[PDB]
RNA sequence: ACAGGUUUGGUCCUGGCCUUUCUAUUAAUUCUUAAUAAAAUUACACAUGCAAGUAUCCGCGCCCCGGUGAGAAUGCCCUCCAGAUCUUAAAGAUCAAAAGGAGCAGGUAUCAAGCACACCUAUAACGGUAGCUCAUAACGCCUUGCUCAACCACACCCCCACGGGAAACAGCAGUGAUAAAAAUUAAGCCAUGAACGAAAGUUUGACUAAGUUAUAUUAAUUAGAGUUGGUAAAUCUCGUGCCAGCCACCGCGGUCAUACGAUUAACCCAAAUUAAUAGAUCCACGGCGUAAAGAGUGUUUAAGAAAAAAAAUCACAAU
RNA sequence: CCUAUAUUCAAUUACACAACCAUGCAAGAAGAGACAAGUCGUAACAAGGUAAGCAUACUGGAAAGUGUGCUUGGAUUACC
């Protein structure tokens, strides 16, 4: 806070400064950044391990722009989907490629980031967006013969109970409070599950930040 | 004083304890410079076995050896302590018998 | 509904001290504070800034202050609200009426 | 206290037993009296006496005094809405004028008591923790429960050392 | 309310204190005549002496 | 203190003397320390089975639902308590472990009576 | 303070010093076992090991916990909140930087002046007034974590860290040095907390349970220390002879020493007991002819008192 | 610049600077205190053998002496 006699400390802008600087230049092509050892499963730039359960998965696929590199136009309107989405869902799950910016560094021209529209478990969402975990390797391509039959979709009502009882002790407190004033209705207390909605984990979230309203 | 010149000097506040030989220091350890003999003061004589000693501090001073018969000799580290003695004018310090090179009184054999 | 100052200092009371600096009144205020020791009360003086548009203030004119919602300087966080006694010339709040010291200059029973 | 005049209204008690409370929009309280004049006694005899009374139950008011400026005494009140309430204080006694004032704008008992109740709940019988702020400390000091083993040592089953030593062997 | 109580109040006292200065007035009066007297006689013997 | 980034959050504060443990259920910061500051005391918990065999647990349940109505969140082990209460419904790993812990009883009973043989 | 000892041939007064109480560190002497609590010379230098990961790749975490008190009169209390984060549409909510100020806030005035420290204009500039702080302590100098559910600060050094010295335990253990000052190079994530995970779960020197230590309490298995002139509970016989020595203060020792040294008896604390050092406490709401103190004189300033009744003025040696 | 993005830079220059401090050491110098059963005196205390003292001046081995004003913290024992 302020003492009349507070120095003014110059140093603490100039390394604010430069060390933005240092930043924006010297920031990392994502080409070596996600550059991956496949014998010792590490990275040499950020000299971390990848978790056993991944191993197999990035032995034997292949990440999107590896499947997006040899296309026409590179892969624009394409349909693409997920090793893993197509193991634990039997419903359609797919990304339509909206923009595709490949990063050029890349001598096989493996790397980039992707935009589009999804489809997960069979409903669209309505707005472009930037796609998840690109680099992974689950990522698959679905034929144009074959884009009609997966894009076909079984469309399928939800049966879960809209309400359910409340729990046991809060319950109670909600009887003794409403006959408190004078309400007599035993009509059972319901919680209501509507908006008690949550997409499951493999559900991807956006990286677009948040505009504050 | 008056009430307003009271409110203007504030309460009176204790002196905080100016510091002593040791200073603060239970003991000091200290090595042995010299072993003297020093006269008391008028009313009442002998003469007191004391020694010159230099202290952890790098302060050099005058200290006591209490007990009857002693062995101190140049470089003997001894452990001194607080005790003012009577007597002795300027003597401030006192070794401690029984740690490092001053042993504990031996008993007339 | 915000216009707001951070200030404790919302209204106060005080003397012009001086009236040196363009537009601006040197204004003392006074409050009561209590010695803990002797629990008496003494006057604590501090001095505010304040801003006088007309530039109508003597010195020594009692005065009223109201803090200003944006700080003009970092000493001015007050303008100047009224003049609740102008210096050696003050109109009885009671009566109305002119009046110097403890003596009635018009007096408030002669109305005609 | 032994010095001054009346020393007894120098005393926390005094300050304490005080009654007038202002409400929020009271800032600053401005009074005007003189030193002379039998009309002038009961205005004199309040800034003597329940000035301090006042002023120590509202730390936050500013309170200033002015000598012979007027030929009457007077009190004037500035609230926080700009309003200004002005009370002509003149051959009335130093008690009519306290209880004028605690009139006009001071709190009702309800409102007092009230405010005093919101701060009392704010310190809970059921909680744990510091002497400073709690009844108990540990639960160690429920009469029920289990004591604190500085006081009780624990039996050996209870002890860690004993299960620890047991899973070993 | 209050505020008003209190404008009623302070009227009150208004009119009690112009009836006290018309009193006092008066009184006064009373004083500028004994001494205008005194003056008067004091005049007198000065303007005797001097003569 | 200042912190960057955590929220507010329902937990239990470990008071007690050694093998004596209590617990202080409160609201506090996330990132502050476990025994240390906090925003309001909740309730409190005593392991150690009493006089009578009761674990005594206590929930001031109006000023509970302000702070999750505020969107703080529970600990592991205040779910089970709350849970227990009867608050809110079982947490599923009460369930499970409950489970596990019959199967448990099952195989050592099979166990007892083929070693008895 | 419920006070006590000590100025003198003596009495009274004034005035210091000391005793008696309580705690902590260290040391000496003594020491049986448990439990609990606490663990502390060092912002000097550090060998070795460990203290941050999780996770189907991205990401998210990684002085947060934990450490320390170096710096700074820092600051307490209180306004006002940008931002981050959580939740949810929003609204809320938690932590709250910067900016502020009713009030309070270490010593020193032999630190008494600071030297641009203010305001206006308006467009944000040109320009203009000549101010601002301060004996109600400015500006300096010294010392210093704290007002404690906590807070403030630091993170090898150069307030800072681009750069530069240079190669960092003020994480847990350890170790050199240094000091009067001395805990395990230990076991677990089983509980709480934290991180991450959709999750079972993994990690965590946080922490839990242990190890060490009379540091403190308590419980019993444990007896030793100090003292015996007065203050102040308690002494006898030898030895010494102003020597040797003793004492907190007064004082003791010159051949009949209850005061030294040892013995006998006693007193008092007790797993402790003395000593040393730091605290707690303690000065004046008392005084000023003779004891410390009315400043050689008057006037005004600032600041205060006015609290009820009146007054200014006549032989003589002011200047 | 038919989805869209890429890339660059941000260091100097002009001077002053151990004065000024603090902390040690020092050729040396001066004081105070403690100090003989020491040397020289007798200043003070009794009209202390010239009553003491204050300010100031000058002088003297040393206490101190003298001047000028001032003080009683001296007396003049009181029908003398
Ligand atoms: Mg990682
Ligand atoms: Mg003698
Ligand atoms: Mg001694
Ligand atoms: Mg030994
Ligand atoms: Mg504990
Ligand atoms: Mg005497
Ligand atoms: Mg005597
Ligand atoms: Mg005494
Ligand atoms: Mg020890
Ligand atoms: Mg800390
Ligand atoms: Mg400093
Ligand atoms: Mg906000
Ligand atoms: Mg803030
Ligand atoms: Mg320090
Ligand atoms: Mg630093
Ligand atoms: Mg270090
Ligand atoms: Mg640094
Ligand atoms: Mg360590
Ligand atoms: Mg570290
Ligand atoms: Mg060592
Ligand atoms: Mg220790
Ligand atoms: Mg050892
Ligand atoms: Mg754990
Ligand atoms: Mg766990
Ligand atoms: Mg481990
Ligand atoms: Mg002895
Ligand atoms: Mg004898
Ligand atoms: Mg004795
Ligand atoms: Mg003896
Ligand atoms: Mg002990
Ligand atoms: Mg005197
Ligand atoms: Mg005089
Ligand atoms: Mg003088
Ligand atoms: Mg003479
Ligand atoms: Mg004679
Ligand atoms: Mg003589
Ligand atoms: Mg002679
Ligand atoms: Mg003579
Ligand atoms: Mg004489
Ligand atoms: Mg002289
Ligand atoms: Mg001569
Ligand atoms: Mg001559
Ligand atoms: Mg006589
Ligand atoms: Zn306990």
């Amino acid at each position: 806070m302020a003492r009349k006699k507070v120095r003014p400390r110059l140093i603490a802008e100039l390394a604010r400064r430069v060390r933005a600087l240092r930043e924006q230049r010297e920031r990392p092509r994502d080409s070596q950044r996600y550059a991956l050892d496949y014998e010792t499963m590490m990275r040499p730039h950020s000299g971390n391990r990848l978790p056993m359960r991944a191993w197999a998965d990035v032995r034997h696929e292949s990440r999107l722009l590896q499947l997006l590199n040899r296309l026409p136009l590179f892969g624009l309107g394409r349909l693409v989907t997920r090793k893993s989405w197509l193991w634990q869902h039997d419903e359609p799950c797919y990304w339509r490629l909206t923009r595709v910016r490949p990063d050029y560094a890349a001598e096989n021209l493996d790397h980039g980031k992707a935009w589009g529209i999804l489809t997960f478990k069979g409903k669209t969402e309505s707005e472009a967006r930037e796609i998840e975990q690109v680099m992974y390797h689950d990522w698959r391509l679905v034929p144009k013969h074959e884009e009609e039959a997966f894009t076909a979709f079984t469309l399928v009502p939800e049966d879960t109970p809209l309400s359910v009882p409340y729990p046991p002790l809060l319950r109670a407190m909600i009887l003794a409070q409403r006959q408190k004033y004078g309400d007599t209705s035993t009509e059972e207390p319901m919680l209501n599950l509507e908006r008690a909605r949550i997409d499951p984990w493999d559900y991807p979230a956006k990286l677009e930040a948040k505009t504050k309203t | 004083a008056t009430l307003n010149q009271m409110h203007r000097l504030g309460p009176p506040k204790h002196p905080p304890g100016k510091m002593g030989p040791t200073a603060g220091r239970p003991q000091l350890k200290g090595v042995v410079l010299r072993t003297f003999i020093r006269k008391p003061k008028k009313p009442n004589s002998a003469n007191r076995k004391c020694c010159r000693v230099r202290l952890s501090t790098g302060r050099e001073a005058v200290c006591f050896i209490p007990g009857e018969g002693h062995s101190l000799q140049e470089h003997h580290v001894v452990l001194v302590q607080g005790g003012r003695t009577q007597d002795l004018p300027g003597v401030k310090l006192t070794v401690v018998r029984g740690k490092y090179d001053c042993g504990h009184v031996q008993k007339k054999k | 509904s915000i216009a707001r100052s951070s200030v404790h200092a919302k209204w106060v009371v005080g003397k012009v001290i001086g009236t040196a600096m363009q537009k601006t009144a040197k204004v003392r205020v006074t409050r009561l504070v209590l010695d803990p020791y002797l629990l008496k009360y003494f006057n604590k003086r501090k001095t505010y800034f304040a801003h006088d548009a007309l530039q109508q203030c003597t010195v020594g004119d009692i005065v009223l202050l109201k803090a200003l919602p944006v700080p003009r300087t970092k000493h001015v966080k007050h303008e100047l609200a009224e003049i609740i006694f102008k210096v050696g010339q003050v109109i009885d709040p009671v009566t109305g009426k002119p009046c110097a010291g403890t003596t009635y200059l018009e007096s408030p029973i002669s109305p005609e | 206290p032994m010095k001054g005049r009346f020393p007894i209204r120098r005393t926390l008690q005094y300050l304490g037993q005080g009654d007038v409370v202002f409400k929020d929009s009271v800032k600053v309280m401005t009074v005007n009296y003189n030193t002379h004049g039998e009309l002038g006694e009961g205005a004199r005899k309040f800034v003597f006496f329940n000035i301090p009374q006042i002023q120590y139950k509202n730390p936050w008011v500013q309170i200033t005094m002015f000598k012979n400026m007027t030929p009457s005494p007077f009190l004037r009140f500035y609230l926080d809405s700009g309003e200004q309430v002005l009370v002509d204080v003149e051959s009335k006694s130093n008690k009519e004028i306290v209880e004028h004032i605690r009139k006009i704008l001071g709190k009702n008992e309800e409102t007092l008591e009230k405010e005093e109740q919101e701060k009392k709940q704010l310190s809970h019988p059921a909680h744990f923790g510091p002497r400073k702020y709690c009844l108990r400390e540990c639960m160690c000091e429920v009469e029920g429960q289990v004591p604190c083993p500085g006081l009780v040592p624990l039996p050996k089953e209870m002890t860690g050392k004993y299960k620890a030593a047991l899973k070993a062997t | 309310e209050l505020m008003a109580w209190n404008q009623a109040e302070n009227q009150r006292l208004h009119e009690l204190r112009l009836a006290r200065l018309r009193q006092e007035a008066l009184e006064q009066e009373r004083r500028q005549a004994e001494e205008a007297v005194l003056q008067a006689r004091e005049a007198q013997a000065w303007a005797q002496l001097k003569e | 203190r200042a912190y960057r980034g955590g929220h507010l959050t329902i937990r239990l504060a470990l008071g007690g003397c050694t093998n004596r443990p209590f617990y202080r259920i409160v609201a506090a910061h996330s990132k502050c320390p476990r025994d240390g500051r906090f925003v309001e005391q909740l309730g409190s918990y005593d392991p150690l089975p009493n006089s009578h065999g009761e674990k005594l647990v206590a929930l001031n349940f109006d000023r509970i639902r302000h702070w999750i109505g505020c969107g703080a969140h529970l600990s592991k082990p205040v779910e089970k308590l709350l849970g227990l209460s009867g608050f809110y419904p079982l947490h599923p790993m009460m369930i499970t472990n409950a489970e596990r812990l019959r199967r448990k009883r099952a195989r050592e009973v099979l166990l007892a009576s083929q070693k008895t043989d």
